[PDB]
Parts: structure tokens; sequence; C-alpha cells
């Protein structure tokens, strides 16, 4: 299961 | 023994035309269960082994969902990085990203993990306390001043020890018959002769899971890592690892050398001789 | 821009037996960046079936892939794998040896 939410550089 | 759920994730510019290739895939221990991949025509996460295929649609769509946003954060990295590292249009690039948990024989979480790399340098990683980032230059500085003021880290923590373990446990019982079976290293012993003088003995391991082996060499019970040879464990193709290691000899002194094998699915260690 | 080249083995799926179904493998390692191009030999000659794991990578970040293809194993038929990266001047071959 992926992470919910994945933070831009 | 111990468990861990990985994905990971690469993303290559193209710098004349469109969007970035994109391929990301997913591990429980050794064994791939889904895929991602942008050239391919389905556009849907993919199943790779069978016990995932037992979860149903709304499981697809969701991961879909967020495999995509996963590309659409690359693609705007790999813009952002350019911008901090001043470079041209003209080249390729390549941003990496690795995230999962660990757990021990009790399932119970051990670690979790986070980490970036910008051209194959690393950029920036959640540090094992899961609260604070190692930066590795000023650009990574940067986001990781942009990441405390969102709080990022709290919400990896929170993925990293709550729906990452649940959902490797799920993955676990579901996948029981092959993800909870060892398979103990097939082993056996190769000669071969170079000169009158002087031959070489391989000990092979073949046809193991997980793929964590240890295989050693000793000469009349001591260790014995000069003239040895170890290759990579490497993938068989079918599920499973296979290693060797050689070691040189005086012809005729074969007697003295002994394989040492250790391996999960071996109760007490092996020994071959030739 | 950081360059590792490939390490390079080539191998069978099965222990391998003359008329008996098998595949051929050549695993490629420790590589960046990820662009490469492998090719696997029947007698000098490029095999055209041949698939490929998802790229994926190490720790380090260096990547890998298995390049593989069925075959069917015979006591004159020599097989090989040709990679060919941004860190080789020319294409590397390495040779099956079933008898290692």
């Amino acid at each position: 299961n992926l992470v919910p939410m994945v933070a831009t550089v | 023994g111990s468990h861990s759920m990985r994905y990971f994730f690469t993303s290559v510019s193209r710098p004349g035309r469109g969007e970035p290739r994109f391929i990301a895939v997913g591990y429980v221990d050794d064994t791939q269960f889904v895929r991602f991949d942008s050239d391919a025509a389905s556009q849907r996460m993919e199943p790779r082994a069978p016990w995932i295929e037992q979860e149903g649609p709304e499981y697809w769509d969701g991961e879909t969902r967020k495999v995509k946003a996963h590309s659409q954060t690359h693609r705007v990295d790999l813009g952002t990085l350019r911008g901090y590292y001043n470079q041209s249009e003209a080249g390729s690039h390549t941003v990496q990203r690795m995230y999962g948990c660990d757990v021990g024989s009790d399932w119970r979480f051990l670690r979790g993990y986070h980490q970036y790399a910008y051209d194959g340098k690393d950029y920036i990683a959640l540090k094992e306390d899961l609260r604070s980032w190692t930066a590795a230059d000023m650009a990574a500085q940067t986001t990781k001043h942009k990441w405390e003021a969102a709080h990022v880290a709290e919400q990896l923590r929170a993925y990293l020890e709550g729906t990452c373990v649940e959902w490797l446990r799920r993955y676990l019982e579901n996948g029981k018959e092959t993800l909870q079976r060892t398979d103990a290293p097939k082993t056996h012993m190769t000669h071969h002769a170079v000169s009158d003088h002087e031959a070489t003995l391989r000990c092979w391991a073949l046809s193991f899971y997980p793929a964590e082996i240890t295989l050693t060499w000793q000469r009349d019970g001591e260790d014995q890592t000069q003239d040895t040879e170890l290759v990579e464990t490497r993938p068989a193709g079918d599920g499973t690892f296979q290693k060797w290691v050689a070691v040189v000899v005086p012809s005729g002194q074969e007697q003295r050398y002994t394989c040492h094998v250790q391996h999960e699915g071996l109760p007490k260690p092996l020994t071959l001789r030739w | 821009m950081i360059q590792r080249t490939p390490k390079i083995q080539v191998y069978s799926r099965h222990p391998a037996e003359n008329g008996k179904s098998n595949f051929l493998n050549c695993y490629v390692s420790g590589f960046h960046p990820s662009d490469i191009e492998v090719d696997l030999l029947k007698n000098g000659e490029r095999i055209e079936k041949v698939e490929h794991s998802d790229l994926s990578f190490s720790k380090d970040w260096s990547f890998y892939l298995l390049y593989y293809t069925e075959f069917t194993p015979t006591e004159k038929d020599e097989y090989a794998c040709r990679v060919n990266h941004v860190t080789l001047s020319q294409p590397k071959i390495v040779k099956w040896d079933r008898d290692m």
C-alpha cells in the first residue's frame, strides 16, 4: 500500500 | 524471521519532448508484488504476485491514483532540481526514491525509511528516528526547510509505523504459502584444474529464498578469505536466488577445504567437502 | 555526473541439461545511469525474444536488471550476453559457461 501523499522537493 | 515492505521509484527525464519515464516497483521481502511503468499501455498499477490479485478493484484504483501522483511529484522534482543545480535543459537526469518498513519475527515495527537521490547521489533522507532529515548539500537543505515547515516527517512517520506495517502483515498473511515459506539452498561443489599444481573449488547455493545467505570457506577449520571469489547473489528468475564462492587450492590438498552455508531455511548451517 | 559500469553474470535459471527446456539469464547490476543495452547471443547472433525485469536499484542507488530468454541447451550451441552502457567504450561480451 503506497504512501498517501508525496511532497515535492 | 524478519520482513519488509519496500517501494522503489525511478524517473528519468526526457529533455526534448514530454514527461519522464517513470518506473515503480513494490516488494515484500525479496518478492516483487506490484509494478507501474509509464511506457506500458495499461496506465494502472499492475499485480506481479498471485496473492496480491486477491485485492479488489478499489485497491487497484487507489494504488493507481497514488502511483500517478508519485510520478507527478517526480516530474516536478526533476524541474526543481535542474533549477537548484543550475543545469541546462539539454541533458537527461534521474531521480530515485525508496521508502518502506522493516518488522521483526513478531511482525512488530522495527525500522522505517524514506530516501531520495538525484543523479545517483544522496539528496535527502529521513533519519532513523523518523523525526528529522539528512540533507547532503545546500540544495537538499532548502528541501529540508520546506519539508520541516510542512511537517512532512510527521505524515511519513504515521505511514511507516502504521499503514506500512499493517499492510505488510496483511500481505504476509494473504501470501503465506510462499511469503512465509523458506527455501533452503540446494548445494554442491565443482572442481577445475588450471595447471597441474593449482585447482579451483566452487561451492554453489541454488534455489534459495529469501536472498540473504552466507557462504564461506575454511582451511583446516580456520576461516579462509585469501584466494577466494564470492559472486553477488543473483536472481534465478523463478523467485529464488543463487550464489557461489570459490577458492584456489594446491592440487591434492582439496581435503583441507570446507564450504559453510548459512541461511534461514537451514536449522543447522551446512558443510560441504570435495 | 556519476557513472558506474555494469557488472555482468550470465547463467541458467535451472541446472542446465541438454534437451531440457530452460531459461538463459543475463544479470546486470551496479550501473548508473539506467540506460543500458543488453542482448543475449546464440552462436554470436542476437536472440530476438528477450524479456527483462522491471528496473530497480540497490541501497547505493545502483541499478539492476535481469534479461532472460527460453532456451533448450545443446552440446554444440554457444551462448553469451552483450552489454553496452555509457561507461563502456565498446560492447562487453560475457560467455555462458555451464561448467562453472
